[PDB]
């Protein structure tokens, strides 16, 4: 009933302050940049705190991101943008990249960057939910809706947004096309583990847990081939985590098969495919200690014990000695030579994210607010 | 047989309910 999800480090940025000196002439001008610094201050400072809700983040979020939208977004022509896009210089630290950080002067990039560590934060509340040995069922929904909410805004961040940055981002940077991408994938692998788990607690066909399963450890693979362009040495830590829940959802989803083929008087099949499970697990079991000896992001975990990965073990030996019982006194059937094939039916959508746009820009914003900017020095 | 397919509502309704 709870989970493990791997976690990189959150971005960093230089504090901003919004002043523009003899440029802004006005009291109007200087309002919107107090307002800007204070709810940047009040957003960073949500990141690292522990009180904070999904509500809270949304709340201040908006709040900064709506006034931020000033720097980028025309008032009036949809195919303009704000004179000031380029007034303020704004620098971040970059998840794999350590405390190394990089700067663009773009209001653009803040926009994504700050977003991109908006939708981090989702994953970190969910993750956290998902620890709880005390997890009840509306935070295991939490944590779906959260990875799903996370999804959603990196994925938004990659489509609409990342294309307008004029300086692409260096290979293994966030703000890079294919590393987001595979956030946005670990993130529907994650959140489709939750529904499994409620799947197999709420006593499903086995067919569709198998599929479910196996849906999974597709997402989870193609994260991990998603960032294998990286330099191996920083992804290194991230891709074990993915390649060990690869492995063992895999299965996962042979342990589910079997019973749907044991189901089917095809016992025989059903002890080879138990079989398959048990090697798959032991793969996972191999990986997981990699990953607690592989250097990398984030802490230093040993995945082994997690109350999910010792029970899809015993699970294993229960349903495969449920298999050859059944296979001594009831079918006598051959034990086929070749592991069975899985399905790989197309998407079951439960794990669709959920679509995200920034706010419109804030009404603070007026033309002649905008007006008291530049005047040209 | 069939059943596979009452199921699944059962989850697409718990995850597309936030």
């Amino acid at each position: 009933d709870t989970h493990w999800f791997h976690r990189n480090p959150l971005k960093a940025t230089a504090p901003v302050s919004f002043n523009y000196y003899g440029v802004v002439t006005g009291p109007s001008a200087s309002k919107i940049c107090n307002d800007l610094r204070s709810s940047r201050a009040r957003l960073l400072e949500l990141f690292t705190d522990l009180s904070c809700n999904p509500e809270m983040m949304k709340n201040a979020a908006d709040s900064y991101f709506s006034l931020l939208q000033g720097f980028i977004n025309s008032l009036d022509e949809s195919t303009q943008e704000s004179k000031l896009r380029y007034i303020q210089n704004f620098k971040w630290t970059d998840t794999l990249q350590g405390q190394v950080p990089s700067a663009q002067q773009d209001a653009v990039f803040e926009l994504i960057s700050m977003g991109f560590n908006v939708a981090l934060w989702y994953t970190k509340y969910a993750s956290r939910l998902a620890g709880k040995e005390n997890i009840t069922e509306d935070e295991a929904k939490e944590v779906h809706r959260s990875l799903k909410i996370a999804a959603g805004i990196f994925k938004h961040l990659k489509e609409s947004h990342l294309p307008k940055l004029i300086t692409p981002a260096e290979k293994g940077r966030d703000l890079e096309s294919r590393l987001i991408e595979a956030y946005v994938i670990q993130c529907q692998a994650e959140a489709q583990e939750v529904t499994i788990a409620r799947a197999i607690e709420l006593k499903h066909a086995p067919g569709l847990i198998a599929a479910l399963a196996y849906e999974t450890a597709n997402f989870y693979q193609k994260a991990d081939h998603t960032l294998s362009s990286l330099e191996p040495a920083y992804s290194a830590k991230w891709r074990k985590y993915l390649h060990l829940k690869m492995c063992f959802y895999t299965a996962y989803a042979y342990c589910y098969h079997g019973e749907t083929l044991l189901a089917s008087d095809k016992c025989g099949e059903a002890i080879r495919s138990l079989q398959e499970a048990e090697k798959l697990y032991a793969k996972a079991e191999a990986l997981c200690k990699e990953y607690g000896e592989t250097k990398g992001p984030g802490p230093t975990v040993k995945p082994s014990g997690h109350l999910f990965f010792r029970k899809l073990g015993n699970l294993v030996k229960n349903t495969l000695e449920k298999c050859q019982r059944e296979n001594g006194f009831i079918y006598f059937q051959k034990i086929p030579t070749e592991a069975p094939q899985l399905e790989l039916k197309a998407n079951y959508g439960l794990v669709e994210p959920i679509p995200f746009e920034f706010p419109p820009t804030s009404v603070q914003w007026t033309p002649e607010t905008l007006a008291a900017f530049d005047l040209t020095k | 047989k069939e059943e596979e397919d009452d199921d699944m509502k059962e989850l697409e309704n718990w995850a597309g309910s936030m």
